[PDB]
């Protein structure tokens, strides 16, 4: 099956 | 700067934000030229039209008024001025916002306002006034009384027509 | 090739946008309309004429108006409402009333006077970087003189714009 | 309308963008291993560090020169605008200018200067006529054996009688000898009407 | 020499609250303006030397 | 103090208070005198 | 190493062109302001200058 990811999967960048 | 050169862009990105500054400067220049073209000609809101009867007291404005016979709808003197998409590599030419037809219409509206109103159209509502009476009041602005015009209107119209005719000859020669 | 230009009527208004491929005849790849400046994809050409809201190019102008539905339309900008002043040999228009109108005009005067340090911007501490910087010429003196002149010019502008009179009238 | 202060915010945004770019262009290397001078001086040997620092110092000098040139151009533009504003103030506030469109659109009456951040605002008081009416006019009137021209005004007609009114306000007044002057007779002016003057 | 990023300037105390995983931090111009204490996790504020 | 590289921002000579006083003096002259105070 | 010199020379030439265009645009802006003032003072009225 498949699904839509509206707005997710954004991790934090380097520790700044 | 770079050709296809998939590795040249990675090196160009290392020199800083030079391309961004250059693009911003070019966009600012384009917007400045557009604003200049807007503020020079587009100074009035109402688009005035010339009356069908071209009898303005005896002064022949046929050389400065737009000619409806030709499809460009321009003045015969302006036709002498105008008769006097390249994408090779990178640098392109952007077309102006106002075309030649719109500038010609602006000039024709300004000329119609100067003929019919003279000076009241530029400071409010367009107030109609005969041209022999407009020149009579324009003469009062330099010291000469208005009776001189009412006495020598024929000579003044002849001199004005002669000067208008000689302007085109001087521009052609 | 060309330059892609995205026409946005404002994120607060809506999210529908239109792209403009400057220098394309709509042949190298939604409403599609060929303009004199490029291929406008994302808007339809309306035969009406309104004021130029978003300048597209070569007379074309776009705006976010109801097509019937709120969408981006395309049209030729109108130079203003036409007038029918009937010139006559014995007719004149004399105003009977008047309306005092106060208008505003915004004009800049000066900028922020900035002054950079040559040995601090070019080099850090770096006791040996200054020895090499002194060998590249005397550009630091020219730049400092230019900045001082700019500051004095801004001060003179602020003085000549406002400080024109001497007596302070209350 | 928050967008009324266009240029006042535009100059500040341009200065801020120029400063931010001049500061950000220090972290970009111009042909070295990195951008920090300490790393070049510590990692590599001096005979190579003094060679690799040349690209960095040249890039920094070029960036500073570009910034100074842009600041000079912007200062010239600001000087032009400041001279324009000073002339505007000296001609509209300290007097009554007759230049068209200079002290606002319309007949200039007054102007009130106000302080603004890195700018000046002028409140031009303009005189705008309204409620115009179409009247019948004539260049001059013809008396029994002479002609009369309007001294300060215009010969208008409401349809039956003739009156002299101002050029910017309608005030019907009888045609007397105190507002006219005789010059010639009724043989050279085209459009002269036959009306009687009041002595 | 906090956490390896050697620099110079005046060390002060700010009211900033770092995340439990972010150690250092930059500003709009991408310059170190505040770091955590190595052995104390205190929110220090590094300012440029006068 | 947000320079970090030496780009010092010199404050203008005339502060906002002095510009406000100049504008108030010009307005008072335009109200009381109009145009004779400038010549 | 050679592409660095090439891109440096090309960027310098492009920056020189942009600076010349900025100077010419400032001159054109001055001329356009003068022309607009002249139009507004001679066509929209009878200037005594």
């Amino acid at each position: 099956s498949y699904t839509n990811s509206f707005t997710r999967g954004v991790y934090y960048p380097d520790k700044v | 700067i770079c050709g296809d050169s998939t590795e040249c862009s990675n090196l160009l990105l290392q020199y800083g934000s030079f391309c961004t500054q250059l693009k911003r400067a070019l966009t600012g220049i384009a917007v400045e030229q557009d604003k200049n073209t807007q503020e020079v000609f587009a100074q009035v809101k109402q688009i005035y039209k010339t009356p069908p009867i071209k009898y303005f007291g005896g002064f022949n404005f046929s050389q400065i008024l737009p000619d409806p016979s030709k499809p460009s709808k321009r003045s015969p003197i302006e036709d002498l001025l105008f008769n006097k998409a390249q994408k090779f590599n990178g640098l392109t030419v952007l077309p102006p916002l106002l075309t030649d037809e719109m500038i010609a219409q602006y000039t024709s509206a300004l000329l119609a306002g100067t003929i019919t109103s003279g000076w009241t159209f530029g400071a409010g509502p367009a107030l109609q006034i005969p041209f022999p009476m407009q020149m009579a009041y324009r003469f009062n602005g330099i010291g000469v009384t208005q009776n001189v015009l009412y006495e020598n209107q024929k000579l003044i119209a002849n001199q004005f027509n002669s000067a208008i005719g000689k302007i085109q000859d001087s521009l052609s020669s | 090739f060309g330059g892609v230009s995205v026409i946005t009527p404002g994120t607060n208004t809506s999210n529908q946008v239109a792209v403009l491929y400057q220098g394309v005849n709509c042949t190298e790849v939604s409403n599609v309309f060929q303009t004199r400046a490029g291929c406008l994809i994302g808007a339809e050409y309306v035969n009406n004429s309104y004021e130029c809201d978003i300048p597209i190019g070569a007379g074309i102008c776009a705006s976010y108006q109801t097509q019937t539905s709120q969408s981006i339309i395309a049209y030729t900008m109108s130079l203003g409402a036409e007038n029918s002043v009937a010139y006559s040999n014995n007719s004149i228009a004399i105003p009977t009333n008047f309306t005092i109108s106060v208008t505003t005009e915004i004009l800049p005067v000066s900028m922020t006077k900035t002054s950079v340090d040559c040995t601090m911007y070019i080099c850090g501490d770096s006791t040996e970087c200054s020895n090499l910087l002194l060998q590249y010429g005397s550009f630091c003196t020219q730049l400092k003189r230019a900045l001082t002149g700019i500051a004095v010019e801004q001060d003179k502008n602020t003085q000549e714009v406002f400080a024109q009179v001497k007596q302070i009238y209350k | 309308t928050p967008s009324a202060l266009g240029k006042l915010q535009d100059v500040v945004n341009h200065n801020a963008q120029a400063l931010n770019t001049l500061v950000k262009q220090l972290s970009s290397k111009f042909g070295a291993i990195s951008s920090v001078l300490n790393d070049i001086l510590s990692r590599l040997d001096p005979p190579e560090a003094e060679v690799q620092i040349d690209r960095l110092i040249t890039g920094r000098l070029q960036s500073l020169q570009t910034y100074v040139t842009q600041q000079l151009i912007r200062a010239a533009e600001i000087r032009a605008s400041a001279n324009l504003a000073a002339t505007k103030m000296s001609e509209c506030v300290l007097g009554q200018s007759k230049r068209v469109d200079f002290c606002g659109k319309g007949y200039h009456l007054m102007s009130f200067p106000q302080s603004a951040p890195h700018g000046v605002v002028f409140l031009h008081v303009t005189y705008v006529p309204a409620q115009e009416k179409n009247f019948t006019t004539a260049p001059a009137i013809c008396h029994d054996g002479k002609a009369h021209f309007p001294r300060e005004g215009v010969f208008v007609s409401n349809g039956t009688h003739w009156f002299v009114t101002q050029r910017n306000f309608y005030e019907p007044q009888i045609i007397t000898t105190d507002n006219t002057f005789v010059s010639g007779n009724c043989d050279v002016v085209i459009g002269i009407v036959n009306n009687t003057v009041y002595d | 020499n906090f956490n390896g990023l050697t620099g110079t300037g005046v060390l002060t105390e700010s009211n900033k609250k770092f995340l439990p995983f972010q150690q250092f931090g930059r500003d709009i111009a991408d310059t170190t303006d505040a770091v955590r204490d190595p052995q104390t996790l205190e929110i220090l504020d590094i300012t440029p030397c006068s």
